[PDB]
Order: C-alpha cells, then sequence, then structure tokens
RNA sequence: AGAUCUUGGUGGUAGUAGCAAAUAUUCAAACGAGAACUUUGAAGGCCGAAGUGGAGAAGGGUUCCAUGUGAACAGCAGUUGA
RNA sequence: UCUGGGUCGGGGUUUCGUACGUAGCAGAGCAGCUCCCUCGCUGCGAUCUAUUGAAAGUCAGCCCUCGACACAAGGGUUUGU
C-alpha cells in the first residue's frame, strides 16, 4: 500500500528524464 | 570631453561675430598639496639635487 | 544657445547635434540623429511611429 | 556555521559578454563553478543536472541572461578526502528577477 | 603669446550636457522629465506613495 | 563498468537502434551481469531495460 | 681529414616548426590508484534517406566474438581499441 | 580604518520601439441560432485600439547607492651596510 513516505520517494524513481520523456513503468527484482 | 558654443571676436574672419561650436576637454583638478621642497644647484655636469 | 531646431521626430536639436539636409527642390530638413534621418529617407510617415511627438499629439497621449 | 545554505541570482550576461558563440554555455558553467568557489570557499563544487539542463535550455550560444541558483555547503565526510566540504548548486525556477536579494535559506 | 589666437577673450554661451553614453538628446533631468511627463514607473511609485 | 555489449544485445532483442536503448544508471552491476540474450530478455521483463519512445515529430503544423 | 667518400652513431637547430579542412560539446554518477577522452543517465548539437544510415562485389585474411593485460602502438591521454 | 572591496538589488543614463494576458458596439468578411431576438447573440478572423514612450538589455572597460548578503589582519619566496 502507499503512504506519504512511499509516495514522495516514488515520484523520484518513476522520473527517468526531463519533461517530455516516458515514465518508468516498473523495477522488479526476481531471483 | 564635450562641446561648447561661443562667439568669436576675430576681425577679418568669416566667423567674426558669429557662433561656433568647439570641442572641449574636461580635466578635473582637485587642489594640490605641497609637502616638500627640493633645491637644485647648477654644475658643469648639469643640474643636480642639492 | 543658438536657434533651436525641430527634427523628424519633433525633438529639439541642440547646437552641435545631428545633421541638416537640403533637398534639390529648395526644402531644408534637419535630423536629431541618424535614426530620424533614416526614417525620413524611407518616406515613413512620422504619425505612424509610436515615439514621435506628432504621433503623441495625434493620439492625444499624456 | 559551516553547513549553511543560501540562494543567489547571477548576472550570467555580465560574465559571458565577449565569449564566442560555441563556447558561451561551457563558459557559463565554468563561471557558475567559479562563483560557487568564490562564495562558499570550497574547492569541491558540484552542479545539479537540472541546473545544467536549465542553462543549456536555449542552446549553446543564447545563454539566459540571469538565472536563480541555490548554494548548499555540505559535509564531504563519506570517504577519506582532502576537502571536508563540498558545495551543491541547484536551479531555482523563478518567475521574474525583479527585487530579488541574496537571502539565507534554512533547512 | 602675441598671436591674435592667443590673448583673445573667451565668453561662453552654451555648454552641452547631453548623455554621452549614446546619442543624448536632453540637457538636464528636469528638462527631460518636463518634456516626457510622468511615466509608468513614476505612476506606480506615486501609487505606492499615496 | 562498461555496458557496450549490454547495449548491443538490448538493441538486438528490442529490434530498435542504440538510440532507444535505456539502461538503468543505478543498477549498473546488475545489468553488467547480463551476458546472454536470455538474461537481457529477463532484464527487459523486470523493467531494468526500457525501449525509449520515438522522438516526437508532429504533423499538426503541416495539417 | 677531406673524395656532395661508404657504414654505424651523436649534436646545435630545439623542447623549436608544429599537433588549425569538414559548426560542439556540457552536467552527474559508476569502475578504477589514476577520468577531457571508458561506460551509463540527462541536455544541447550534427550527419538529414544522392546519410556519418542498413547491406554486398573486388580486395584484406581473423581485423569477427568473448575474457584478461597495460611492456610496446593508437604522433595528448586512455580504465579503451582494428 | 572614521572600515574596505565585492556580488546581487535599486535608481540614473542609454538602445529598440508600445510586450503577454485581458477588454473592445474597432475590424476585409464569413459560419451558426431565432419562444429567443425586432435588430439581435455566439464562434472564426489577419490587423487596430486601451492597459502601453510599454516590454527587455544596460559594463562585462557606463554613473550613483549605503538596500541585502557573505568575505576580508590570510597564504607562500627571498632580501643586511
Ligand atoms: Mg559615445
Ligand atoms: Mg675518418
Ligand atoms: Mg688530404
Ligand atoms: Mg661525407
Ligand atoms: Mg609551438
Ligand atoms: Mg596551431
Ligand atoms: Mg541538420
Ligand atoms: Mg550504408
Ligand atoms: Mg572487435
Ligand atoms: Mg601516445
Ligand atoms: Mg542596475
Amino acid at each position: 500500500i502507499m503512504n506519504q513516505e512511499k509516495l514522495a520517494k516514488l515520484q523520484a524513481q518513476v522520473r527517468i528524464g526531463g519533461k517530455g520523456t516516458a515514465r518508468r513503468k516498473k523495477k522488479v527484482v526476481h531471483r | 570631453m564635450t562641446h561648447i558654443v561661443r562667439e568669436v571676436d576675430r576681425p577679418g574672419s568669416k566667423v567674426n561675430k558669429k557662433e561656433v561650436v568647439e570641442a572641449v576637454t574636461i580635466v578635473e583638478t582637485p587642489p594640490m598639496v605641497v609637502v616638500g621642497i627640493v633645491g637644485y644647484v647648477e654644475t658643469p655636469r648639469g643640474l643636480r639635487t642639492f | 544657445m543658438k536657434v533651436e531646431l525641430c527634427s523628424f521626430s519633433g525633438y529639439k536639436i541642440y547646437p552641435g547635434h545631428g545633421r541638416r539636409y537640403a533637398r534639390t527642390d529648395g526644402k531644408v530638413f534637419q535630423f536629431l540623429n541618424a535614426k530620424c534621418e533614416s526614417a525620413f529617407l524611407s518616406k515613413r510617415n512620422p504619425r505612424q511611429i509610436n515615439w514621435t511627438v506628432l504621433y503623441r499629439r495625434k493620439h492625444k497621449k499624456g | 556555521n559551516e553547513v549553511v545554505t543560501r540562494e543567489y541570482t547571477i548576472n550570467i550576461h555580465k560574465r559571458i559578454h565577449g565569449v564566442g558563440f560555441k563556447k558561451r554555455a561551457p563558459r557559463a558553467l565554468k563561471e557558475i563553478r567559479k562563483f560557487a568557489m568564490k562564495e562558499m570557499g570550497t574547492p569541491d563544487v558540484r552542479i545539479d543536472t537540472r541546473l545544467n539542463k536549465a542553462v543549456w535550455a536555449k542552446g549553446i550560444r543564447n545563454v539566459p541572461y540571469r538565472i536563480r541558483v541555490r548554494l548548499s555547503r555540505k559535509r564531504n565526510e563519506d570517504e577519506d578526502s582532502p576537502n571536508k566540504l563540498y558545495t551543491l548548486v541547484t536551479y531555482v525556477p523563478v518567475t521574474t528577477f525583479k527585487n530579488l536579494q541574496t537571502v539565507n535559506v534554512d533547512e | 603669446q602675441t598671436k591674435r589666437r592667443a590673448l583673445e577673450k573667451i565668453d561662453l554661451k552654451f555648454i552641452d550636457t547631453t548623455s554621452k553614453f549614446g546619442h543624448g538628446r536632453f540637457q538636464t533631468m528636469e528638462e527631460k522629465k518636463a518634456f516626457m511627463g510622468p511615466l509608468k514607473k513614476d505612476r506606480i511609485a506615486k501609487e505606492e506613495g499615496a | 563498468s562498461m555496458l557496450r555489449l549490454q547495449k548491443r544485445l538490448a538493441s538486438s532483442v528490442l529490434r530498435c537502434g542504440k538510440k532507444k536503448v535505456w539502461l538503468d544508471p543505478n543498477e549498473t552491476n546488475e545489468i553488467a551481469n547480463a551476458n546472454s540474450r536470455q538474461q537481457i530478455r529477463k532484464l527487459i521483463k523486470d523493467g531494468l531495460i526500457i525501449r525509449k519512445p520515438v522522438t516526437v515529430h508532429s504533423r499538426a503544423r503541416c495539417r
């Protein structure tokens, strides 16, 4: 689930570029 | 530098009693402060500081 | 201190400033600077330039 | 203190005046780093990538005349380094440059 | 100094005071303001001055 | 460390040029461990490698 | 001692000429003892389909791929490389 | 030092010429709606009008601040009749 701490840092990882670039969809680790 | 307007009092000239525009130069001169005196003496080798 | 002259723009031209232009027809014009002279030579009407005095009084500015 | 941070505005146009077209933006970055070293007295100066993008926004020669930046002096105690302090410079997007003063910004 | 260029009285009539940082066209601050009247910055400053 | 092989394999699998290949700048050691196209496919599925969108060239002005 | 002698070596020149054809690179991070040049990400550019793009013939012959090295070469450097 | 010198900011000057947005029964005209309107209302529309001698730059080798900010008695190498 999402809380305020998780949301504020989520904004960082989904942005992989400046304005006009596609957002990151996922970053999943699986072994 | 700047320029001024004055009347010329030169008889026999085309510009006699006429208006002219002449460039002038502004030289700011604050008063000098005399702080010493040097005396020179004449020698056959020339002037030298006495 | 001499005779004050008016330009294309209607500005006063102090002595030692600008240029005087005499046409072949017998008319004499004087210009405050090269901008006014260039505007006049292109036959630009001073009433259509926003910073000319003639435009100011035509539009009753101020 | 020594972990102080502040906001400034820089006349980039004053410092680029005379620089050739193909060197204007790199010279602006160099002047930014030099100004940070001048103001915070720290040899280590890092420029945020957002500031780098903002300076290069209008290409290589049409550098923006003014820009608003934020200087943050921080500890470098993460490894054995000669300099214990480094200055981080970030971009402050502002609407206008009128009546802006060098202001002390808190945490 | 004996030439008529020298020993000649000089009586100034006008001195240019226009802005030499470009093609200046006004002599004093008051003349420029009187010719131009109030401006936008003057208007807003008077508004702040009640 | 040096991801030229990873970029080439990603461009091969994704069927796009090296311009569109985006590697995660954070998980460099994870991507560098990929040395097979199966591993590249798995990384693409896990979101570490993303095909960047085509540079926008609109025809609205033309229309 | 000579023969613009032959062969081999070394000077001054001289740390000199020079490393200037084809618009242009910047920021952060990673590895590394070492980063202007490697790699990644961001930005600004360029080649603008008669391309600096994608494939062949002749010709080359392993330069192809992967891993490792930093002796020598890539007229600077290189953690990179034909 | 009776502080200093910088960097911003302000003012002065200067250059170009009246910014975006808003508003207009301004505007070549055109396209829709008529219980409506009795002559109206709603769009599209270059350009114009007011805001608006406006907007923007102005030392980097322009002038003046006493507005804000921080820094400046610190470093290093030599020098003897
Ligand atoms: Mg001049
Ligand atoms: Mg011999
Ligand atoms: Mg002999
Ligand atoms: Mg010989
Ligand atoms: Mg040389
Ligand atoms: Mg050369
Ligand atoms: Mg092109
Ligand atoms: Mg090809
Ligand atoms: Mg190879
Ligand atoms: Mg070499
Ligand atoms: Mg100023």
